[PDB]
């Protein structure tokens, strides 16, 4: 059984937009004729605070959809989740994690 | 072979929306510099987006000297098929809808996160020092401007009570223009408009090497058809981002009654056959016309703010755009 | 391939160098975000100007000289014709002297406007780059009227004075130009002094002391911008 | 032709066509910006003469040859240190005595 | 219904105050932020005593129980961090690392461990096991420049993140063997057939349950982490992260599998007869002091599993009384490992020799805590082992108590080897501290918490067997709420 | 597509990450094989939620928390890789065996 | 705090509001440009 | 109608195990990390067929967009141009790991096939974004608040384990005996 | 989608009268009329693209009366 409605066109549109580069690069294929990066830990540290906050935002998407269907108790509980991770943002500023 | 007519007719609108934006880029930026723009081709430059794209098909797309062949070719493909796929979300037209997914403003913000990987296999696979440096610089910039971009969508998700983009434009249709979310979220519009512009436009980007931090960025060794995905796919990302400004905050297919005078951006006659075709076609693609205003505003904003450096770009998404996106989500709630 | 090491990374600015100030090549080495050393590789435009003049007469070398400082133009012809006219004691007439002041002060405006456009794009805002060159095109036609060329290759300076007098509608056409350009000089100044993001890229960035400026050997608006007040038109 | 440095200059290649093939030549010193747009127009008339089945001569031919030499390899002159070179920090002895 | 998690949410608040003070004050807060976490741990201990009288409610929609068993193990993990903070007030303050940043990761492992003891959902078991495990990889590599703590943070990661995936695949199977039912009481009502799917779900979860308690086929991280990690973290994972794995195993293997019970009581005997042998014979061949206590914690784990496999009301009372007195033996021995590692470097055996005339409070602390670890009278570890063999003899298991006694004499020989090189070596036989001992002060920063964590632990090691009768009644009330 | 083909796919993905856990010599490929294990227990879990008790999806909530922990197990895990690399200048699992016996 | 991001945002989001207006007034002016092959400019 | 949901399953079920063989068996480590997103995107395509449209988009946001980018940033930081090619280092101990991996698979395929699964014939996913947010605050509430303390700790610890020691690297603060900065006081020695 | 009723009213006959308007008043148009002039390009752009090589905006030859 598959009770999701709207995904009948998602399979073909996944194939058609995949057929946009693989055929245009083929339609072009018939018409055409001291090496160091310095180890600076800022690419990893900027991605480190991304993973902590991409998990933050994905926990807020079910709360934001069902927000007026939960009540005031589930709003204080969702506020403890944010206010703990607000200190996570304050920790990233003061410890010069995202200074670049 | 393109059997769904809702998939074909949308795709014609989905490619002519890009070709407007390449035309509007070269003509609005010419008006702010008091020059013409592309004349002599088409009538007034109408074929200039077509001519810039068709020359990249006919050129010898050669690889660099010692490069990873499979990661070089799939380099621009990771950047642009995530922004070609999420055109299934954009709901232009009252009777025109391609797919009624239960989400899609969250699917778009999920699909836009594959794009930092394509900037990593474009910098690495080109196999020079200045593009790997531009690869890590372009990737860590779109990383920085996504959590402010995802939190602006969280603001219009509380007011719409869902992520359905048909339901999002349905909450802005009860009063025409007084019920738009830009009037209810004046701050989160700016959190959306700066963070989306820092991932598709030309102003907060080091790909033009006017500061010479690299050779030419990550898209240095790319030429021909592979650069056509980098050139004619950054305007796909510009129109797609501007399509969602005209869906979330501004009401998609929402406009007042057209029974007005000659000064309603229309003709002179009240009952005109030219206005019966400018009302039916506008009833098919309305939020494209609204997205042509923020495409125009994106070109107009390029020549206002300074070309800011990367140290102050990443100190804006994290130090400024993320706390103003957090407090907007709280002000959207009760608190 | 490209590896990730811990030593300081040296990047080559390259003789390609897509800029409007010639062709440099800086082997600048980086320490993450700060530079620690940089050698400039020059000579990519060394056409042998000094060896040429030993087989040129003065009227055969006057076209050659306006290619060293090709932003300026007739500032190169100023030094050229002044080398035998101050050695042979050849008197320059007073009217031809004031035309030389008129032409050189218009070149310094065009020298600074060609400096200003690329400098404003390198420090930020790119939109004055197209409005500054329009103001230099008015100075081009003031030289294109009096001489036969736009900004260089304008054989105007001579040993006994200047090549020819001005055109008829010329002196009234600075009074159209340099009464219109002078309001825009303060407009260019308020781009960086106001909007206090540009001052955070120019305050203390590339600072040189007064004592090191005279020792390293400097002149013009780089020496005088350290507090020296040395100008060879006054000195 | 390396125009004014074509008479006596020890380092100027006389004309870019001693290195790369040229489509349109443009005299002038310097040419007017109107005169470059003629050379674009003369170039645009040359692109339309190009044929689609004559797309094979656009690629370079490869007549490779190989010879072994006995030249002494030299270390590179321009290494990437200017200020941190060990001759800028202090003047050497047998020269600062007479200073 | 959020009044049952009050001992954990007081530790949540003081976790944030010692974090913000590192950001606000900036290393000037290290003079007071350990002592604020002590009363934060003491205030979390003192609120478990009003919760002891409550009649064991199941709060948070059936996902958390507040019984006496969950409150006993909550106090053991809170006392484990209370003893660790009294140690690491000088230890990581001498490495130059931040003191407030250490005690934040130390308190997330505490509240992560304290929530394991009362969890009843498959997800809250895994979430609280994660934040105990994720916090402990950061603590074993907290010094970050040693090539020994970095090597110990790696081996603990690639086994800890591995064994928590074996634990998840058995936890996900428990969601699928029942028709949903992530809660452990709802699991037992759905599955009782003892199929092969329940067996693989049982083996997969005791690859991670018996990874925190370090049984021998899953013990391989323990002797390599415990010599590379900072010694207070070594003191924490031996009584805090080890009792939390024992807090899980009673709450998991008795609630999720009361039908399948003769199988995990057969596996955990193999886990006991292997960790009693290999914990106590390989500790003979150890020279490092932290490595001798590493195989000790594997060996003392097999004594706790003696009461776990018998499955009686006195058997589960024998493993809770032994784990209670185990905190007074490790945290008193590891205090003297730290207090010897701070005066002189290189804390290993055959460098403690020639002592007892220069540091007599260290040798009286280290002997009486290592002799009690061998189980000699009249110390606390003697009575703890007596109750394990009394409950072992009570219901079968005659070979486990014989192996528990024969490996207790092999346990004596390497513990008395350290007491040999502390008190019986002549003053012409000392290698380190040969007129090199720094003439102890108890006036520098953090030495007075290090001394009171030694005095109040050996007193709790010498007198907890004589005065065991209040502790025997405090433990036996935590067993009636165990199926 | 039945329930059985999802769990075999999750069990095969488990043993590919198991093989990558023991055979990989670079320390980052071991962490990439750990993410194969934590997606095996998620592919096992949503299939257990789609076919068993799909009205109140308790597996998809539990599948969210595994994604969050593995996001925090890799961020902590890669800071351990960068901590060894600053001291021991390679990433080679046959070179960290100095705490042997 | 929360009473600062409504006041630290106004100081430049209105400066670009007075910058979007002047660039739109740059489009108000006639394009002063010499279209070459149909308006060749007379030499001096 | 029904076969188009099955032929897209095995096209994705083969896309995950081929990419999972690419992250394990490939000699290049960067090729493993780009194919690691091929594992994660194919599993995210498998969740849409399994009526998990939220967790599908929650995998592209985290596993593809956050974890795989974090992996790739932490592989371009470790190249060193040194593989050293010591394949047979000690013995053929890569064959003992092929025994257990095929053994666990032979265990579980025996377990998956013979177990009677009590699958329910009820209609699933009644707008499954609200039933997952009602679950974050009724049943799974205490896991939801502890995930913030887990993330805050993962931002505290992974910063202090990866930041550059540029504050005071030659820092001998005190001493009873000599201890190096940012290192454990138990100094290494041979017995 | 209609076949030839309303498609040709947008693709064929109305872009021809915009091209009569775009050729006549594009440079002489004011600041308010050019903003509406840019709207007619972006709205009729699928129709303006088809009849692009069939109209030229090149200026007429002069008379040279001097």
């Amino acid at each position: 059984v598959f009770v999701l409605s709207g995904y009948e066109y998602f399979l073909g549109f996944l194939i058609i937009c995949s057929l946009v580069p693989v055929l245009a690069l083929a339609a072009s294929a018939l018409l055409r004729p001291g090496a160091w990066i310095q180890f600076n830990v800022r690419y990893y540290m900027f991605a480190l605070v991304f993973v902590i906050f991409d998990v933050e935002t994905v926990f807020l998407y079910p709360w934001a959809v069902a927000f007026h269907q939960l009540g005031l108790l589930a709003f204080i509980e969702a506020l403890i989740f944010i206010a703990i991770l607000v200190v996570a943002l304050v920790y990233a500023w003061r410890k010069r994690a995202l200074e670049w | 072979l393109w059997l769904p007519l809702p998939m074909l007719m949308m795709l014609i609108v989905a490619t002519v929306g890009v070709l407007v934006a390449v035309w509007l880029e070269r003509k609005i930026s010419a008006a702010v510099q008091q020059r013409i723009g592309p004349e002599y081709i088409g009538p007034l430059g109408i074929l200039a987006p077509l001519a810039d794209g068709l020359k990249l098909i006919f050129k010898e797309d050669v690889l660099p000297a010692n490069s990873d062949r499979w990661l070089f070719t799939l380099g621009p493909a990771v950047v642009v098929i995530p922004v070609f796929l999420s055109y299934i979300i954009v709901p232009f037209g009252q009777n025109l809808l391609i797919s009624n997914l239960a989400m899609g403003v969250f699917l778009w913000i999920a699909l836009s996160s594959i794009a930092p990987i394509g900037l990593l296999m474009a910098g690495y696979a080109s196999n020079n020092k200045y593009s790997l440096l531009g690869g890590l610089r372009a990737a860590a910039q779109s990383i920085s401007y996504e959590i402010p971009l995802a939190l602006a969508v969280l603001a219009v998700a509380m007011m719409s009570n869902g992520l359905g983009t048909v339901e999002i434009v349905e909450q802005q249709s009860q009063y025409g223009i007084l019920s738009w979310n830009v009037w209810r979220q004046p701050i989160g519009f700016l959190v959306f408009w700066i963070a989306a512009l820092a991932e598709c436009e030309r102003l907060p980007f080091d790909l033009p090497e006017a500061e010479e931090e690299l050779v030419a960025g990550y898209q240095t060794e790319y030429a021909g058809m592979k650069f056509a995905l980098f050139y004619l796919g950054a305007y796909v990302n510009l129109v797609l981002s501007a399509l969602l400004v005209s869906v979330l905050y501004f009401g998609g297919w929402s406009f007042p009654i057209p029974l007005e005078t000659i000064a309603n951006l229309l003709g002179v006659s009240e009952t005109n056959p030219f206005l019966q075709i400018a009302f039916a076609v506008l009833g098919i693609t309305m939020t494209l016309i609204k997205a042509y205003f923020f495409v125009f505003l994106a070109i107009l904003l390029r020549w206002t703010v300074p070309r800011v450096r990367i140290d102050q770009l990443l100190d804006l998404g994290w130090k400024f755009l993320l706390p103003v996106g957090l407090v907007n989500l709280l002000l959207t709630a009760g608190l | 391939k490209i590896e990730t090491r811990t030593e300081p990374m040296v990047i080559n600015m390259g003789p390609h160098h897509p800029s409007m100030h010639g062709v440099l090549r800086l082997m600048v080495t980086l320490d993450g975000e700060d530079v620690i050393d940089c050698e400039p590789v020059i000579g990519y435009l060394h056409r042998g100007m000094e060896k040429i003049a030993e087989n040129r007469t003065n009227i055969m070398f006057i076209p050659y000289v306006s290619r060293w400082d090709y932003a300026a133009g007739m500032f190169n012809e100023a030094v050229t014709v002044n080398a035998p006219e101050k050695l042979a004691g050849i008197p320059v007439p007073k009217r031809a002297s004031y035309i030389r002041v008129i032409m050189l002060e218009l070149n310094r405006i065009a020298n600074h406007l060609l400096w200003l456009g690329p400098f404003l794009a390198d420090v930020g805002a790119q939109t004055p780059f197209f409005y500054i060159f329009r103001e230099r095109e008015y100075i081009y036609d003031l030289f294109e009227a009096a001489t036969g060329m736009r900004f260089i290759n304008n054989n105007y300076f001579r040993i006994g004075g200047v090549a020819a007098d001005l055109t008829y509608g010329w002196v009234t056409k600075c009074r159209d130009f340099c009464d219109y350009f002078l309001p825009k000089v303060d407009e260019y100044e308020r781009l960086i002094t106001n909007n206090p993001i540009f001052v955070r890229r120019l305050q203390g960035v590339g600072k040189i002391s007064r004592e090191e400026a005279i020792n390293w050997g400097l002149s013009g608006p780089m020496l005088r911008a350290s507090g020296v007040k040395w100008d060879l038109r006054k000195v | 032709t390396g125009g004014m440095f074509s008479s006596d200059s020890y380092s100027a290649v006389r004309g870019v066509d001693k290195l790369i093939p040229v489509d349109v030549y443009l005299p002038g010193c310097p040419p007017r910006p109107e005169a470059i747009m003629d050379a674009i127009v003369k170039l645009r008339k040359k692109i339309a003469n190009e044929h689609i089945n004559e797309r094979g001569n656009l690629a370079q031919t490869h007549r490779l040859f190989t010879a072994k030499h006995k030249m002494k390899p030299v270390p590179p002159i321009l290494t990437g240190q200017y200020l941190n070179a060990p001759s800028r920090q202090a003047p050497p002895p047998a020269l600062a005595a007479a200073m | 219904n959020a009044g049952t998690i009050l001992p954990e949410t007081i530790l949540i608040v003081t976790l944030l105050v010692v974090l913000l003070a590192d950001l606000i004050q900036g290393r000037q807060a290290d003079r007071w932020t350990p002592y604020f976490a002590i009363v934060g741990l003491g205030g979390a201990i003192a609120t478990m005593i009003p919760l002891w009288t409550q009649p064991a409610t199941i709060s948070f929609f059936g996902s958390f129980i507040s019984d006496h068993l969950s409150l006993f193990f909550r106090g053991l993990i809170a006392l484990s961090a209370l003893g660790t903070i009294l140690m690491s007030i000088r230890y990581v303050e001498q490495t130059g690392s931040s003191l407030g940043e250490f005690m934040t990761i130390l308190l997330t492992a505490t509240v992560g461990g304290m929530f394991i003891a009362g969890a009843q959902e498959l997800v809250f078991i895994f979430v609280a096991l994660e934040t105990l495990s994720i916090a402990s990889y950061l603590l074993t590599g907290y010094t970050k420049r040693d090539s020994r703590s970095n090597e110990a943070a790696l081996k603990y990661l690639l086994i800890g993140a591995a064994s928590s995936a074996i634990f998840l695949y058995g936890s996900s199977l428990l969601y699928g063997l029942s028709g949903g039912h992530t809660q452990l009481p709802a699991i037992a009502q759905a599955l009782s057939s003892e199929s092969l799917g329940l067996v693989v779900a049982l083996v997969f979860v005791i690859a991670g349950i018996s990874f925190k308690i370090s049984a021998v086929p899953f013990h391989q991280w323990t002797p390599d982490v415990y010599e590379g990690a900072p010694t207070p973290v070594v003191a924490f994972l031996s009584v805090g992260s080890k009792a939390a794995g024992f807090a899980l195993a009673i709450r998991f293997l008795t609630l999720a599998f009361p039908s399948v019970t003769d199988q995990w009581q057969l596996i955990f005997t193999v886990l006991a007869i292997l960790s009693m042998i290999l914990g106590n014979v390989v500790a003979l061949a150890q020279t490092s002091m932290k490595r001798m206590l590493a195989y000790s914690s594997i060996g003392q784990a097999g004594f706790v599993m003696i009461g776990f496999v018998v499955g009686t009301e006195a058997g589960y009372a024998s493993m809770l009384f032994y784990l209670l007195v185990y905190l007074f033996m490790n945290l008193g021995a590891f205090t003297c490992v730290i207090l010897f590692s701070l005066r002189t470097g290189t804390d290993q055996i055959s460098e403690y020799a020639g002592l007892y005339q220069k540091d007599p409070l260290l040798t009286l602390g280290l002997s009486l805590c290592l002799l009690s670890l061998g189980g000699i009278p009249p110390l606390a570890g003697f009575f703890g082992k007596i109750y394990l063999f009394w409950a072992g003899w009570q219901a079968g298991a005659y070979g486990l108590v014989l192996l528990g006694l024969l490996t207790s004499v092999i346990s004596i020989y390497y513990y008395i080897r350290v007491v040999k090189m502390m008190v019986v070596k002549e003053p012409q036989e000392m290698s380190e501290a040969v007129r090199n001992y720094p003439e102890v002060s108890w006036s520098s920063f953090g030495l007075r918490p290090l001394q009171v964590g030694l005095v109040m632990t050996v007193i709790a090691t010498s007198l907890a067997g004589i005065l065991a009768n209040p502790l025997f009644n405090l433990v036996n009330t935590a067993v009636w709420d165990v199926p | 597509m039945q329930l059985t083909y999802v769990l075999i796919l999750a069990a095969l993905l488990f043993c590919i990450g198991i093989y990558g856990l023991v055979t990989s010599r670079n320390a980052v490929r071991v962490l990439m094989s750990i993410e194969l294990l934590l997606n095996a227990v998620n592919l096992n879990l949503i299939g257990f939620a789609n076919y068993l008790d799909g009205q109140q999806i308790k597996g998809q909530v539990f599948a969210v928390f595994v994604i969050t922990v593995a996001a925090a197990e890799a961020a902590v895990g890669l800071a351990i890789i960068l901590a060894i690399y600053r001291n021991r200048d390679t990433v080679d699992m046959e070179k960290f065996n100095l705490l042997k016996w | 705090q929360i009473t600062n991001y409504a006041k630290e945002a106004v100081q430049s989001a209105k400066y670009i509001g007075q910058g979007l207006s002047v660039t739109f007034d740059h489009m108000r002016r006639r394009p002063i440009t010499v279209q070459y092959p149909y308006e060749k400019l007379i030499p001096s | 109608a029904t076969l188009t949901q099955t032929i897209t399953f095995f096209a994705l079920a083969a896309a995950v195990i081929i990419a999972a063989l690419g992250v394990v068996l490939l000699d290049n480590v960067v090729y493993s990390a780009f194919l690691l997103g091929g594992v994660f995107l194919s599993i995210a395509g498998l969740y849409i067929l399994m009526n998990a449209d939220f967790v599908s988009a929650a995998q592209i946001l985290i596993y593809v967009g956050a974890v795989n980018v974090l992996i790739l940033f932490a592989i371009m930081l470790v190249n060193k141009r040194e593989t050293y090619t010591p394949v047979p280092g000690r013995w053929l101990r890569q064959g003992g790991a092929a025994v257990v991996s095929l053994g666990v698979f032979a265990l579980l395929t025996k377990m998956i096939l013979q177990t009677p699964w009590q699958l329910s014939s009820v209609p699933p996913t009644p707008d499954s974004i609200t039933t997952i947010g009602q679950h974050f605050f009724s049943d799974f509430l205490l896991p939801f608040e502890l995930a913030s303390v887990l993330l805050l700790m993962a931002l505290i610890g992974a910063v202090v384990l990866a930041r550059r020691e540029l504050v005071l690297e030659p820092e001998p603060i005190l001493g009873e005996e000599v201890v190096p900065p940012l290192e454990l006081p138990e100094r290494p020695r041979e017995p | 989608g209609v076949y030839g009723a309303l498609a040709g009213l947008y693709l064929l006959v109305v872009p021809a009268i915009v091209y009569a308007y775009l050729n006549a008043r594009w440079y002489v148009a004011s600041s308010f009329e050019r903003a509406f002039m840019y709207f007619l390009v972006t709205f009729f752009f699928p129709g303006l693209l088809l009849l692009a090589p069939f109209i030229n905006f090149r200026p007429q030859p002069r008379s040279l009366n001097s």
